[PDB]
């Protein structure tokens, strides 16, 4: 019960570490938008080494982990998998979401704003004003 | 075409992030 | 001259470090090496995701590995040099190397397997079947 708070604290520390490392540093402050330090750092270095050693793995997730399992190396594989899982999922949605908006922006900008810009000195005069 | 140029360019942008952080 | 040979030491060390790391065992320099190793590890840890198979993506056929390498590295240093780029240089080489050894391991396994499997069928399968098959081998051993 009380030790489970420490486990949830480690899980979050790992995922935010992995996400930042992977270029999603807002992960540190995203939950806010709504010695432990030794254990954390140890687990971080561990997951790094796992990822470096092994390339890829090619609540249904709960079954997949039942496959992976019980020793420390597997507990580290467990954490690494979870981070790998998040990161992949954050990737897929980011690309999808961004390309949608980018498409809508580019589509609109060309269909509606372009005749006005070419007519009005172009992107040159824009820069000239600034 | 020019996959090597493309990829080398990607590495260059990545390399420049790493250098900015040191 | 001495500095040129030490560079060779660095490259060889990095390539070796990368190979074992990926599961193929077998002031002072050591500081530089470890620093280079780590910097490479960070680089790969941050960016590896974007690439799939560098060989595949580069379309490396046997007569164009060297060219593709030089082309990539030349683009990498297109407009200058910083330590970030030099790290990516060592990092890029290591990925190539590991990728190559991997592909070649498969190639060698594929060949010898074919030699052996051809022999097994053309020369050994008849005797195996005359003597009760593999089941009787397993009885004999275990």
């Amino acid at each position: 019960s009380h030790m489970s708070q420490s486990n949830r604290e480690l899980v979050v520390d790992f995922l935010s570490y992995k996400l930042s490392q992977k270029g999603y540093s807002w992960s540190q402050f995203s939950d806010v938008e709504e010695p432990m330090a030794a254990v954390k750092q140890a687990l971080r270095e561990a997951g790094d080494e796992f990822e470096l050693r092994y390339r890829r793995a090619f609540q249904s997730f709960e079954q997949v982990v039942n496959e992976l399992f019980v020793n420390w190396g597997r507990i580290v594989a467990f954490f690494s998998f979870g981070g790998a899982l998040c990161v992949e999922s954050v990737d897929k949605e980011m690309q999808v979401l961004v390309s949608r908006i980018a498409a809508w922006m580019a589509t609109y900008l060309n269909d509606h704003l372009e005749p006005w810009i070419q007519e009005n000195g172009g992107w040159d005069t824009f820069v000239e004003l600034y | 075409e020019q996959w090597a140029r493309e990829i080398g360019a990607q590495l260059r942008r990545m390399a420049d992030d790493l250098n900015a952080q040191y």
